[PDB]
Formats: C-alpha cells, structure tokens, sequence
RNA sequence: UGGAGAGUUUGAUCCUGGCUCAGGGUGAACGCUGGCGGCGUGCCUAAGACAUGCAAGUCGUGCGGGCCGCGGGGUUUUACUCCGUGGUCAGCGGCGGACGGGUGAGUAACGCGUGGGUGACCUACCCGGAAGAGGGGGACAACCCGGGGAAACUCGGGCUAAUCCCCCAUGUGGACCCGCCCCUUGGGGUGUGUCCAAAGGGCUUUGCCCGCUUCCGGAUGGGCCCGCGUCCCAUCAGCUAGUUGGUGGGGUAAUGGCCCACCAAGGCGACGACGGGUAGCCGGUCUGAGAGGAUGGCCGGCCACAGGGGCACUGAGACACGGGCCCCACUCCUACGGGAGGCAGCAGUUAGGAAUCUUCCGCAAUGGGCGCAAGCCUGACGGAGCGACGCCGCUUGGAGGAAGAAGCCCUUCGGGGUGUAAACUCCUGAACCCGGGACGAAACCCCCGACGAGGGGACUGACGGUACCGGGGUAAUAGCGCCGGCCAACUCCGUGCCAGCAGCCGCGGUAAUACGGAGGGCGCGAGCGUUACCCGGAUUCACUGGGCGUAAAGGGCGUGUAGGCGGCCUGGGGCGUCCCAUGUGAAAG
C-alpha cells in the first residue's frame, strides 16, 4: 500500500511544494532505548493548501520530479509554530558547530 | 589391525589389561605379569603425582586403545554423540560398540579387535547376509552379523566358534554358533559394559 | 518460453534429476519458479519418480513447454492420460 | 542440552593491567614425509600481456542463383534450347547471436537486502479466446559488365525472387482528438470523426500441417518509484545553481530536471551534508553459551564490467565479451597511402607471485539455439587428467612366541631398557593375474490409433572392459612434531654467555631433564609441523557484560543552546509497546 506518513510542514518558499518533517521511533538495534530520528519529505501541493505548521498526512505517489514522490493526502490539524521553531532554531544553531565564529 | 606396533606396551602404560591380544592376555605372559610398571627406562621410576589434565589424557588414551580406533575417527564419534539426545557418555560407548569390528568380537569370531578387524578387512563377515568389510561399519538393532559361507571352514574360525560353545555372550547380544549367526538385539547400556574407564574424564578432556 | 525441464541435482555419477518449471534462458540448475517432481534415472529406490499430475496439468494449461525427457516421464505419470 | 581456564610485574601479597598459550577455522602456502580410493576443490597477485585450436548458429517446408555432376526432352543432325535430380558455395530472407560462459575493475549507490507501489510501463518465442488474410505495384544482393587498392576492401553500371519493401481494399478490432458516463492521479465504457491489418509454404493434397494479421487475456521475464537497513576518518563543516521547485516542451514502453527554453529561490547538513579512505551486495560461511565478531572462495540470487573513454544503430529485448563508429594506449601486416586486432569463454603461453591444473574425452545424459522432421550447433554441460589442497573410507598384517637373543642402551656393574618387539611357527591375503561385466536409455523417430489419449517397435554410452560380481594370489610404505613451566613425555654424552634455543615466561659463563646427538618417552599418523590470516578465551569497547579518590580515566569553574530525562489525579487518542489472524521469509545450507 502506498506509504502514508504524517509530518509538519517546515517549508513554504516554494511554488506548489512543500517541506514536511516526519519523525519516527524506534528501539536502538543494540542499545535498546527507543530513539527519535526525522526525515523532511518534498511533497506535492498543486493548490498550495497548506501553510507553515500543518500537521499533514503524505502518500506515496507517482514521481512529479526529482524529490517529489509524495503528495499531501489531508490535513490533520493546523498551526502550530512550536514545531517549525524547533526546526529552525536547530538550524540556526548550525552557526556555532563549525570553524568560523557565529552568534548561535 | 591399527595403531602396529607393540600392544603390551600400552597396557603397560595405562597401568589396566585393556585385554587386546585373545590368549596370553589371560596366560602369566601378559607383561602386566612380573612387569605391571609401564615401559621404558623409567618405568620403575618414582611416579609423580599427575596433573588433573594427565588424569584426562590418559584416560581418553585407555579407551579409544581398547577399540583400536583413531583419534580422528574416536573424536568424531565423540562428536556426534556429543550433540545427539542423551548422556553423551553412554551414547559414545554404545556408539563405540556399534562398530562391525567390535560386533564381531563381541561375538566371539575373533578373540581380539584386531583379529575382528582383519576378518572384516578381508571380507570374511557379513551383515544381513551381505558382505561387508567396513570395521567402522554401524551395526543396528535387528542386524545378524554372520561369517561368511565361504569362511565357515578356515581353521581360525572353527576353533574361535568352538571355543563359543557352551559360553555366554552379552546381553545385548546372541549367537548360534551353528549358524556362526550373531543378532545385535540392542545398544549396550553403561551397567553392560565392565570398562576400565570413567568415561566422565573423557568427556571433560573434551571441553578443555 | 517457460519451460517443465529436468534440472540436475545428484552428485557425480549420481545423478538425481528435480522436474521443475522454469524460465527457458536460465541456467539448467538455476532459480525455477516451481518444483513439481523429482526423478532418479538409475531408480535407486522403489520412489524413483514422482510428479504430482495436478501441477504439471496448470503449468501446461498456461503455456509451459516440456522437453522430450520431461514429458516422457509426465506422461509415465499420467498427465496426459484422459481415460 | 548452554558458558573450564593457564603463564607472566613482587622477597612475598592482593588488585589493576597488557602480552602470551590451550580451541576452532582457511581457494592456503612452505619444510620433512608420502601407499590406495570416493567425493569435493584449485590465479586470493599483474582487471599484466596473450601464440594456437575450439568457445553460435541454424533453416532448401521462405527465395533466386553460381560452380561440379548424373539423367530426361524439342530435333532427321549440329548449334541452340526446355525440364528433372545430386553435391557444393555464398547471397537475399527469417529465428538465435540481449541466453548460456567469464570476472569483480568500478560502485557507500534504491547497487544490494527486505517490505511495498506502477491510474507511469514493456515483454520475442509458449498457452486460451475473438476476427481475418481480396487486389495491385516496387526495389536490392546473388549473378553479369567495368573501375581504384599491396591488402582490408571500396566505387559505378545492368538483371532478378521471396514469408523482402510499398499501395489500394475489408476494420473483428485497436490507435488518436473532442464529448458524455462509471471509476478516480494516464483505470473502464460509449458516441461522431480520422487513422492502421496480413505471407506464404508443405505434403501421408482439392484437406490437413507449418506459418501470417489485428485485438482481449494468460504465463514468464523486465523497467521505473517509495519506507527501512547496509564500513572507516569530523585532523573532512559546511555543500549546492540543473543546483530545489514551477510552467511549457522534448524524450521513453513509462514516471521524473531525464534533457531543453522560460520563471521562482530554492534544496541539503551535527538524527554528520560535502570531502577523503576502503569495498561489488545477499542467501550464507567461520567462530561464539549467547549477544556478537569476522567474512562473502566454491554453489544459488541480484548488480556491474568485457584493453581505457565516449556513442549510437538494429532489434520484443543491447547501448550489445567473441556486433558497429570515434578518440587513446598497445600488438600486428604494410607496396607508408593505409589497414587488422582485444581469452574477465575453455584449454594453454608469458609476466607477477609464497601459490593455483589437461593446449584431454564426449555431446551418451540434462539444458540451450535453429529446423515439420531427419538433424546440425552447443569448452553450457556430462566425464576423465594433474595437486594429500579439503572431507570421508581403507592398507602397511592376524593369532602363538623367553622371566626374555643380538645390537644399541643406561648402570650403585648386581642388573635395568628397547620387547613380544624381533627371529620363528601358523592364518588371512592389500597389490597384481584370469573371467564375466553394468545402471545411467527412452525419448525424439516409425507403425496402429485421430500427427490426440492409449498400445507397439527400433536406434542410441563419453565415462569404460571403469564400477561391481566370481576364481587365483604375495605379509606386503612410515612418517612428523614434541619431552624446563604453561603442556602429555627423562636419561647419558658433547658443548661451556660459545655454538645455539626461545609462543610467553626464559635457557647456555664445566655434574644443562631448555642447545646438539643418542637411547628412551609422549602426541598424532598418510601425514606431521611451520608461517600467515579470522573468531574464541578477552566482561581487554563491557547491549547481554567494565570503569574514572590514590591503578588509565571528572571537563579549571560557571551560564546556558540543541538533545536526553521528567511529580500526583482524571479523561480522549492509541504513535511507542503487547496480543490474535494472515501474507512474505526461493532453492542450497
Ligand atoms: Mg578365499
Ligand atoms: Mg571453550
Ligand atoms: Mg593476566
Ligand atoms: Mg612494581
Ligand atoms: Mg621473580
Ligand atoms: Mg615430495
Ligand atoms: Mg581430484
Ligand atoms: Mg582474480
Ligand atoms: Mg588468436
Ligand atoms: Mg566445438
Ligand atoms: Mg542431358
Ligand atoms: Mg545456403
Ligand atoms: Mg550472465
Ligand atoms: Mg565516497
Ligand atoms: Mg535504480
Ligand atoms: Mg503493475
Ligand atoms: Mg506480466
Ligand atoms: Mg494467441
Ligand atoms: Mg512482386
Ligand atoms: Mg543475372
Ligand atoms: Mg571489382
Ligand atoms: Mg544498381
Ligand atoms: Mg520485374
Ligand atoms: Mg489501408
Ligand atoms: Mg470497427
Ligand atoms: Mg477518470
Ligand atoms: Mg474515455
Ligand atoms: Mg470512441
Ligand atoms: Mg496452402
Ligand atoms: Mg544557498
Ligand atoms: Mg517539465
Ligand atoms: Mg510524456
Ligand atoms: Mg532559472
Ligand atoms: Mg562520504
Ligand atoms: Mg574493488
Ligand atoms: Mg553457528
Ligand atoms: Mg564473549
Ligand atoms: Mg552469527
Ligand atoms: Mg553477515
Ligand atoms: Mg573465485
Ligand atoms: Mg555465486
Ligand atoms: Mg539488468
Ligand atoms: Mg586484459
Ligand atoms: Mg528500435
Ligand atoms: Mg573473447
Ligand atoms: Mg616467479
Ligand atoms: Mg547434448
Ligand atoms: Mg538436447
Ligand atoms: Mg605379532
Ligand atoms: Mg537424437
Ligand atoms: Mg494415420
Ligand atoms: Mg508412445
Ligand atoms: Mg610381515
Ligand atoms: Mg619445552
Ligand atoms: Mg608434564
Ligand atoms: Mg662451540
Ligand atoms: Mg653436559
Ligand atoms: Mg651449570
Ligand atoms: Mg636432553
Ligand atoms: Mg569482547
Ligand atoms: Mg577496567
Ligand atoms: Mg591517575
Ligand atoms: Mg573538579
Ligand atoms: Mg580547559
Ligand atoms: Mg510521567
Ligand atoms: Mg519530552
Ligand atoms: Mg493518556
Ligand atoms: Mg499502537
Ligand atoms: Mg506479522
Ligand atoms: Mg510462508
Ligand atoms: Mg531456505
Ligand atoms: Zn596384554
């Protein structure tokens, strides 16, 4: 069946596209404890529906580009910053992690 | 037979007649007469007390001598009774004795396993009627080792038979030494055998 | 075309023959897509042949294409019999 | 049903801790030794270069010819000319050459594994079903004539057949545009319009076989996409502009920046981007009590590659190991202009290396290609050859034989050991001789029968005069390592910190169980050792299963970002977690 995950949408900047950050747990394969990995799906938004914050379920569909292999199904709630802060502000601390100096 | 080379001598060496030879084994000639100290120019020697691995070592060596067998083909028996269902000890002596060879001394066709293992060598035994001359060839409940037709008359053979008359054979057992017939009834159990061995000591020399 | 062949599985001078349906351009002993049978040419015991009629009668139905060899031993098994 | 520890830091002790040994394993190699057989297995290095032969063809039931025969006609005779038939050669045409066989160079990747998606697709030959094949026209080889070249070959001119190319027709049907309907990412139906079919051949000839055409479907094989998993270095931290997305187009069987024009400004990264190193992945294999570690030869699956780089043509399928083009390196021929090549196919050569085989037999069997069939072709394969390289089986004898020969040997010189070992007696009888002698093969084919079911018959063995069976018949290879402790086994002599041993502890500077020899002994035995490498022991990276006061280990302290973690009660959800069912988990192992 095609895959369906759920996921925020962090991206917007982008013409009927839009970034959605889905996260998943699993136990660790050796150490057990259940672990938080994400992954940021580029999927397909012919009407440019849906805004920073929503939380959107993806499906698995038919290429529409590089990248693309993913639609956005439904919505499932909106509006909700206190995720996409997350995500960036975790890409602004990018700046101090590095070799040259940066207010992060 | 195996090994070729003196026999006495290991008797010697283990300090017990692991009877290997039919006569003089029983004649005040087996050397373990007026000379039971094991050989060589310190036979006679103090001994000092074995280490706990000597103990193993030589008690792995008493066994595998009376059956004449291998260290290959002693190990790999061990093996397989080793994984199999039921005290590895019992299941190695009664795999050990499920060699044609040992069968065929068991019933008294020869008066040694060396003896036993040539007559199998030279096809004068059989196993259901089929000649077989395989000394490590696994006899199986149910089987009749016989002599061979063509062998009943050597002058071995008769005298070895004649000797069976009116004798006892193991439980385990039976012959009709008319027939020169044997019938392997069952797999001998640790309380049928009367061996100069704690096999428990070869057991654990395979684990060091 | 797909194929109901004798593919080789004994050892040397033991042949042991496994009556499988399988692709034509594989190799005689590669992946077959079904087992529906065995055969033991020098019939070394009294099972020396087995074929399973109700399979090799699909496979025939859709388009499966046996070899002389296999057919001949198919058709010893009655797969073709229809009296 | 599954888990053994030992030596070594001190005068001695406990602990910490490293090193080392006992075990198991290997596409092995090296040394000493070496009898038989079965089954496996054998370039791990330079993916260095390759002489030679062989490794893919097949169809005369698709077609017309050339050369070499044999035979029959037209004729009063010759020339000339018509027909039939055999062999042979290529040609046109078709199916195969995209499989089978090889190697792992590249690749850290949707490459592989696993589970899914394709309303985004293809599939020659095979199977089922529906409908059909009416008429006309054309050309290019062969062949013939001529020209340029040393050759490879190449240019021109003329003739000709077809299941070769084209046109018109029939339109079951199918394709496309527009519309409507059902579905719902390009699935199915329907209406108008337009567009698209065909090949003939063979006779056990006036039917039946082989084949052709369009379409629906089956089966098999395949393309593409997605989740998750897949090594080391962060002394590699930023990376990117076809880059990320959009619109339109191109392209393809098909989705997609796959490619292109235009527009937007994106995308990726510490949950490790980018860069560097290494590496084909897997089923499995080895080891381990397990968790795990190591690994990926052989066999099976996938991928990738065919001297290095690029490219496309033809095809159902290839960007094509034994097809084509160009560039480069190289070998070769050369009349120097210019050409011919590519064993990572089998075998073999040469190079490199510690090291890896027969320029073998057969297509008898299984499998494959082509053919109606006969049959042809298959270094796939089935076998044999060489190598203890691995595994298993087996032999070098069996029973009797002194209170104990000779020699060697130690000796408190009395004896002690090798030793029932030998001699010798008797018994069997590996080798080898003679005789017989296979299974693997029954189909295809042909006859009967419907070219069906079914019945009947004949041909066919490389291995091989081998296996195996029977008769005859000689006592008839033994070696290697070790004996201070760990670690089973001690004595003499030579040597004198020498010569030399030595895995770790350590031995040897004159009574050495540790060197060398000898006797004796232990271990294993057609092998035994050695070196290398993997796992174990090693809870010595500790998830199971460890630590940091003084043994190695707390950050010099704080503030705080991400992240990790989170009190008591109730309720919803049900992601984590648990349960049931079910699908998947190829074969081999
Ligand atoms: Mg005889
Ligand atoms: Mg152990
Ligand atoms: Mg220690
Ligand atoms: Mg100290
Ligand atoms: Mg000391
Ligand atoms: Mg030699
Ligand atoms: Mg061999
Ligand atoms: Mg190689
Ligand atoms: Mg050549
Ligand atoms: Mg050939
Ligand atoms: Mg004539
Ligand atoms: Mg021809
Ligand atoms: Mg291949
Ligand atoms: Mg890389
Ligand atoms: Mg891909
Ligand atoms: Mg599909
Ligand atoms: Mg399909
Ligand atoms: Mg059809
Ligand atoms: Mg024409
Ligand atoms: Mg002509
Ligand atoms: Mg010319
Ligand atoms: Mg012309
Ligand atoms: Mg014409
Ligand atoms: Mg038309
Ligand atoms: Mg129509
Ligand atoms: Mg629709
Ligand atoms: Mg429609
Ligand atoms: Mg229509
Ligand atoms: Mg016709
Ligand atoms: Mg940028
Ligand atoms: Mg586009
Ligand atoms: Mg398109
Ligand atoms: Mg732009
Ligand atoms: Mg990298
Ligand atoms: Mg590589
Ligand atoms: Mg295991
Ligand atoms: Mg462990
Ligand atoms: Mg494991
Ligand atoms: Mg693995
Ligand atoms: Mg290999
Ligand atoms: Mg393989
Ligand atoms: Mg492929
Ligand atoms: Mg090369
Ligand atoms: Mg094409
Ligand atoms: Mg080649
Ligand atoms: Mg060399
Ligand atoms: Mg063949
Ligand atoms: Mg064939
Ligand atoms: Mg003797
Ligand atoms: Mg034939
Ligand atoms: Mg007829
Ligand atoms: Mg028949
Ligand atoms: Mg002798
Ligand atoms: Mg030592
Ligand atoms: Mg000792
Ligand atoms: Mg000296
Ligand atoms: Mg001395
Ligand atoms: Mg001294
Ligand atoms: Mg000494
Ligand atoms: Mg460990
Ligand atoms: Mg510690
Ligand atoms: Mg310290
Ligand atoms: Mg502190
Ligand atoms: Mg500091
Ligand atoms: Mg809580
Ligand atoms: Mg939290
Ligand atoms: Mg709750
Ligand atoms: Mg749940
Ligand atoms: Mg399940
Ligand atoms: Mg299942
Ligand atoms: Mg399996
Ligand atoms: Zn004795």
């Amino acid at each position: 069946p095609k895959k369906v995950l759920t996921g925020v949408v962090v991206s917007d900047k982008m013409q009927k596209t839009v970034t959605v950050l889905v996260e998943r747990q699993f136990p660790h394969p050796l150490y057990g404890k259940v672990i938080k990995r994400s992954k940021k799906y580029l999927a397909h938004d012919p009407e440019e529906k849906y805004k920073l914050g929503d939380v959107v379920e993806i499906i698995e569909s038919r290429p529409i580009s590089k990248r693309k292999r993913f639609r956005v199904l439904r919505l499932v709630e909106s509006g909700r910053m206190d995720l996409v802060e997350k995500y960036l502000i975790r890409r602004q601390n990018y700046q101090s992690l590095s070799k040259r100096g940066g207010k992060a | 037979g195996r090994y070729i080379g003196p026999v006495c001598r290991l008797c010697r060496r283990e300090g017990v007649k692991l009877y290997l030879k039919g006569e003089r084994c029983y004649s005040p000639k087996c050397a373990m007469e007026r000379r039971p100290y094991p050989p060589g120019q310190h036979g006679q020697k103090r001994a000092r007390r074995p280490s706990d691995y000597a103990v193993r070592l030589r008690e792995k060596q008493k066994l595998r001598r009376i059956y004449g067998i291998s260290e290959r083909q002693f190990r790999n028996l061990f093996e397989e009774a080793s994984k199999k269902k039921g005290v590895t000890g019992s299941v190695f002596l009664g795999l050990l004795e499920s060699r044609l060879d040992n069968v065929v001394y068991r019933l008294g066709f020869a008066v040694s396993r060396r003896q036993a293992r040539q007559l199998v060598r030279h096809g004068h035994i059989t196993v259901n009627g089929r000649r077989v001359d395989l000394p490590s060839y696994r006899v199986r409940p149910g089987d009749e080792i016989a002599v061979a037709e063509k062998s009943r008359n050597l002058e071995l053979i008769r005298q070895n038979l004649e000797a069976m008359k009116g004798r006892k054979v193991g439980p385990w057992l039976s012959l009709d030494v008319e027939g020169m017939k044997g019938k392997f009834l069952r797999l001998p159990d640790r309380e049928d055998l009367a061996l100069p061995v704690n096999e428990q000591l070869v057991i654990e020399f395979y684990s060091r | 075309m797909v194929k109901i062949r004798l593919a080789r599985f004994g050892s040397k001078h033991n042949p042991h023959y496994r009556i499988v349906v399988t692709d034509a351009r594989r190799k005689r002993d590669g992946k077959y897509i079904e087992k529906i049978g065995y055969y033991d040419p020098r019939k070394t015991t009294p099972d020396w042949l087995k074929v399973d009629v109700e399979r090799a009668r699909y496979w025939l139905s859709v388009g499966a294409q046996p070899t002389d060899t296999a057919r001949r031993l198919l058709r010893q098994a009655g797969v073709f019999r229809q009296e």
